[PDB]
RNA sequence: GUUCCUGCCGAAGUAGAGUUAAGGUGCCGGAAUACACGCUCAUCAGA
RNA sequence: AAAUUGUUGAAAGGGAAGGGCAUUUGAUCAGACAUGGUGUCACUGGGCCAGCAUCAGUUUUGGUGGCAGGAUAAAUCCAUAGGAAUGUAGCUUGCCUCGGUAAGUAUUAUAGCCUGUGGGAAUACUGCCAGCUGGGACUGAGGACUGCGACGUAAGUCAAGGAUGCUGGCAUAAUGGUUAUAUGCCGCCCGUCUUGAAA
């Protein structure tokens, strides 16, 4: 039964098993807000982005060195 | 023969899958079981390792903790208990 | 023959502080309990329930209600210690305790001698 | 470095000089006098035949006095059925 | 717990124009001193009007058996309330020590009458110096000359689940 | 003042046990609660 | 202590024997029950009769199997495995007729049921409820008893031979020297 | 009639270790089919 | 348009389709150190894992040492006068299986015993120890230093405001997932109810 005692530790809260907090990204400008916080944060491309924009976002993310949580999504399946 | 251990039976869980109850042959009393504390347990091919923690009841049954819990289908399965780490 | 509880019936303490020591019954309190003294063995005089103690075939003359010094003298005169040592039961007890006492090196000597 | 040093002797049982962890070992009550063998030179860093021969001669010299000890060291140990370690005096 | 005998004396407090009141001595059987003191008080209110506040204990002392080697015959007087009415009882117990006799007494009383320690009240334990004053029969049974009888309930537990021999 | 300075003690249940099988009777009657005088020392040490 | 334990059914109570056997099976020990027709139950004949009826397999072995299955959690994997470990038989079929059979003291009727208290034999119950094989088993049992008497005579001869061999070993030195020295 | 989830205050919590009350130690089920007494097996035995 | 009915086609199965459980055999997928450096395959530093050592917290279990109290335990032991029966040693009487039998005094003798009562103590129990030493189990929380300390001639060191050190191995692996048959066991109309759960 859910209750507060089950609450997770703050230092480990909102953390993926890769250790990166997921941050939603829509465009290149929003990607660039995560320029140095590559260790703390990983980008996640939004569901409504078109395929043409996703390749640009992936290229810029690779250039910045920011981990993308969902690459090869809508460019590959699963 | 090359046996340097005693093959013992795994009875059940503590009732808790983490703790397992092990019945060791020729051990009628907790005092006899006190010797076996700290010894390495090995369920055998794949092997899972563990150790004897503390006694359980007056019949000489002991508690045991493995690195990964036993699959619960091994109740009554043969389990080995080595002499190392020796305290004698 | 019949194993009977009576004055002068020597007995063996199977469990207790003594952990096995011969004693002689001096007086019978009731059916379940009796008074025993083992002055040679070193057990203190005490009242004990018959459950802890098991009788032995040996017997000797003993006045009822005898004090510890008297029981010691009667024990010496009867020499029931030697008689017990003669018996096969005492030999078996000594046998089993010797079996536990042996060392691994001694056990290996046993194995070699058996071959 | 908390590694016990042991000899078979290799002459008796074919076990050479070696380092052994203490917890993985049982100690029996029977002893031999080690004064004959000097055992200073070899050390931890050394471990990173002739020395074993030198040690073995001295240790055999003491082994001879006690009866049947060479046979004991030669043979292995194992638990037979009905053997309960907790009573067993080692 | 295993019983202990206790001498208990209390003076019941001095007051103005009242000399040192007479010492009231008694022999309690209790596991420990505290229970002995409370038993003493509880007994005292029955004899005459007192209270713990109105009095004090003078001396609590443990009394050991003079001869715990000798087997003795003790006459024990017991009084209790089968709840509505209370009645006396005289038993004879063969035992080495007074305290062990009282222990056996309490066990037997609890077995036979469903009564607790609080309900039972001991008057006085008396050793019987000469035999043939033992009016009870079961005690008199064991005073016969050259008493002998075999061990009963000889059968013992097997201690093994399966026995090949029978 | 010194006693009030001390926080009320937090004690574990006794290691050996409570003694009598049933606690809820008074000490002479054969239960845990009540004035037990010096024997408190036996209890507290087991609890502490 | 053995790979397989053969338990005689005679003079035992169904509940206690079944409980002990079920406990052993759950620990992995393999047990086989034989001569279950002469198993015993406490109470009177009618009460056990109507109990088996308000259940209503007619054979005594099947009744014992039900009683034991009541212990084990058969619907689980573990319970099923314990159940294949078990074997039950009326009379001794081969090859267990050539193997000695232990007794469980905890379930013995002689040690458990008080004299002067009505009990019931499972064979009579099974026959009364419609098990029409109690007759054939009895003749096999009589033949088995004749063979067992012959085996007992052979065992007496073997014990005499063992006594002679023990005497022969006595007059050898090495054992005597070993015993005096140690063990 | 009930009233998205969680938390909080108040008449008359999560996980590891140990201890323990109430209870229990034939098996399902973890614990002595341990001991020691008195009883009772009744066609209402007695859980 | 749902809901519903009928013909045709594919598949499975059995009298229902049907599930859950176990075993069996297979098929198929994922499975780093891209280890930082040096040396002419060798050594060294980091990270993962396994073991050990030395610590810290929590408790569990032993062994063993010292000390105080009691009626300075009480017993016992050796003394010790008096007393008795569960009446020894004997004598006496009757009869006697020719050795045992029966009971009158008999108070210690070819047994012993109980009280008064002297000495010496020991042990038991209770209690204390800022007394030693052994085996277990769970926890390793914190991340420059600061404090109370301890010891060190001193310098410094430490078990002192939360774990560090040593040894070994460290991958086509360790293994993990998915899926399919065959074999048998159990269940098997639905609601409620029920225990902890089918029933
Ligand atoms: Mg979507
Ligand atoms: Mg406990
Ligand atoms: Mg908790
Ligand atoms: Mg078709
Ligand atoms: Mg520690
Ligand atoms: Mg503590
Ligand atoms: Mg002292
Ligand atoms: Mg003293
Ligand atoms: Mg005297
Ligand atoms: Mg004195
Ligand atoms: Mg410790």
């Amino acid at each position: 039964q859910p209750k507060i005692g089950y609450g997770s530790n703050k230092k480990t809260k909102f953390l993926s098993p890769s250790g990166h907090k997921t941050f939603l990204v829509a465009n290149v400008k929003d990607l660039e807000t995560l320029t140095m916080h590559t260790k703390t944060y990983a980008a996640e491309i939004a569901h409504n982005i078109s395929a043409k924009n996703r390749v640009v976002i992936l290229a810029r993310a690779k250039a910045l060195g920011i981990k993308v949580t969902n690459p090869k999504g809508r460019l590959a399946l699963e | 023969s090359h046996r340097l251990y005693v093959k013992g039976k795994h009875l059940s869980y503590q009732r808790n899958p983490n703790v397992s109850l092990i019945k060791i042959e020729g051990v009628a009393t907790p005092q006899d079981a006190q010797f076996y504390l700290g010894k390495r347990i090995a369920y055998v091919i794949r092997v899972m390792w563990g150790k004897v923690t503390r006694t359980h009841g007056n019949s000489g049954v002991v508690r045991a903790t493995f690195r990964n819990n036993l699959p619960a289908k091994t109740f009554g399965a043969s389990v080995r208990i080595f002499l190392y780490p020796s305290n004698i | 023959n019949w194993r009977l509880v009576e004055v002068g019936r020597v007995v063996l303490i199977k469990k207790g502080q003594s952990a096995g020591k011969l004693a002689a019954i001096v007086e019978i309190i009731d059916q379940k309990k009796v008074l025993i003294d083992g002055p040679k063995a070193g057990v203190p005089r005490q009242a004990i329930n018959l459950g802890q103690v098991v009788l032995t075939p040996l017997t000797f003359a003993l006045p009822r209600g005898a004090r510890t010094a008297t029981v010691s003298k009667k024990w010496a005169a009867a020499a029931v210690c030697e008689k017990w040592a003669a018996s096969s039961w005492a030999k078996k007890i000594a046998q089993r305790e010797r079996r536990a006492a042996l060392t691994d090196f001694e056990r290996f000597q046993v194995m070699v001698l058996r071959k | 470095d908390n590694t016990l040093l042991i000899s078979g002797p290799f002459k008796v049982n074919g076990v050479p000089l070696r380092r052994v962890n203490a917890r993985y070992v049982i100690a029996t009550s029977t002893k031999v006098s080690v004064e004959g063998v000097n055992v200073e030179k070899f050390n931890v860093e050394y471990f990173a035949v002739e020395d074993q021969k030198v040690v073995d001669k001295a240790l055999i010299a003491e082994i001879k006095k006690t009866p049947l000890l060479k046979q004991y060291l030669s043979a292995s140990f194992s638990l037979k059925n009905g053997d309960k370690p907790h009573m067993l005096k080692f | 717990a295993h019983f202990k005998e206790y001498q208990v004396i209390g003076r019941r407090l001095p007051t103005e124009s009242v000399p040192e009141p007479k010492l009231f001595r008694m022999r309690i059987f209790a596991s420990n001193e505290v229970i002995a003191k409370s038993r003493y008080w509880y007994f005292l209110q029955k004899l005459h009007k007192v209270k713990k506040a109105s009095g004090e204990i003078v001396s609590i002392n443990q009394i050991n058996e003079a001869h715990p080697t000798k087997v003795k015959n003790f006459g024990v007087w017991v009084r209790y309330d089968s709840r509505s009415g209370t009645h006396n009882m005289y038993k004879e117990i063969r035992d080495v020590s007074r305290v062990a006799a009282v222990e056996t007494l309490y066990q037997d009383m609890a077995a036979r009458h469903r009564a607790r320690f609080r309900s039972i009240h001991i008057l006085k334990v008396a050793e019987i110096e000469k035999t043939a004053d033992v009016k009870r029969q079961y005690v008199k049974q064991f005073l016969t000359k050259d008493l002998k009888f075999p061990l009963p309930h000889r059968v013992q537990k097997s201690t093994k689940t399966f026995s090949y021999k029978r | 003042q010194a006693n009030n300075f001390l926080w009320p003690f937090k004690l574990s249940n006794p290691s050996g046990g409570w003694g009598v099988p049933r606690k809820f009777k008074h000490f002479i009657q054969g239960g845990s609660f009540g004035n037990r005088e010096e024997f408190i020392n036996k209890l507290v040490k087991s609890m502490n | 202590v053995e790979p397989v334990v053969v338990i005689d059914g005679k003079g035992h109570l169904v509940g206690r024997l079944a409980s002990v056997v079920a406990k052993q099976l759950l620990n992995g020990q393999k047990i086989v029950v034989v001569r279950a027709e002469e198993l015993n139950i406490s109470g009177e004949f009618f009460r056990n009769k109507l109990k088996y009826h308000d259940f209503l397999f007619r054979a005594p072995s099947r009744i014992f199997y039900k009683a034991l299955r009541g212990m084990v959690s058969h619907k689980t994997a573990r319970g099923k495995a314990a159940l294949e470990r078990l074997k039950v038989f009326e009379g001794i079929p081969p090859p267990y007729d050539k193997k000695k059979r232990v007794v469980v003291p905890q379930a013995l009727r002689v040690l458990r049921l008080k004299p002067g208290r009505k009990y019931t034999t499972l064979g009579k119950l099974s026959t009364s409820v419609g098990w029409k094989y109690e007759d054939v088993v009895a003749k096999l049992e009589a033949k088995r008893k004749v063979s067992s008497a012959e085996y007992y005579a052979k065992k007496r001869a073997f014990t005499k031979k063992v006594a002679s061999a023990n005497a022969t070993a006595a007059e050898s030195d090495v054992a005597k020297q070993l015993a005096a020295l140690g063990y």
